């Protein structure tokens, strides 16, 4: 529903908007539990066989077209600090900036808890930036 | 997992401590080595010391 009207502002409006979503995973979660009853055997962990194409249709509606641009700001929750688990992991894919947060780091007074040897960015290229 | 991989760090924290304790080794083995010497020369300056 929220990205439809950012879709509009997009597209219509042709204006530049921000989207900010808390929390994506939630999207997943809620497919998930509703996967049992529709008859879908779960898939590895315990999410739903859909979860990667279910994700990637919202994810690429979230993008810049030429007529306008949409900053999306996602916040994704890694369940038990897993980074290896499958809803996290598949939204890496869909990001142009990932910020990964560490409990280590905040424990030692460090806020923001970025561990900056696990993040990255596309425009950190020359070419880009100075 | 992260519990199976808690294990693996826990491994990967051995494994580096395993290193760097050879590493102690080799020096101290070079000190031993070259230290090894006095054995040859010593029990004669302390003679009327005594």
């Amino acid at each position: 529903s929220a990205l439809t009207m950012a879709e509009y502002f997009r597209d219509v409006e042709g204006q530049d908007v921000l989207l900010f979503i808390d929390n994506i995973f939630r999207f997943t979660q809620a497919n998930s539990e509703v996967s049992a009853l529709l008859g879908r055997i779960p898939a590895a962990v315990g999410y739903q066989p859909t979860l990667a194409e279910d994700l990637g249709q919202l994810q690429e509606r979230i993008t810049s077209t030429t007529k306008g641009s949409i900053t999306s700001v996602q916040a994704v929750y890694v369940p038990a600090d897993d980074i290896t688990d499958p809803a996290p992991a598949t939204t890496f894919s869909h990001l142009d900036a990932t910020t990964v947060l560490d409990r280590a780091v905040a424990e030692s007074g460090i806020y923001p808890a970025v561990n900056p040897l696990e993040c990255a960015s596309r425009i950190m290229d020359p070419d880009v930036i100075s | 997992s992260g519990k199976l991989r808690l294990y693996k760090e826990k491994l990967e924290g051995y494994n580096r401590f395993y290193s760097i304790v050879k590493t102690i080794k080799m020096v101290t083995l070079a000190k031993y080595r070259a230290a090894q010497g006095r054995i040859r020369t010593r029990d004669f300056s302390l003679r009327y010391t005594e």
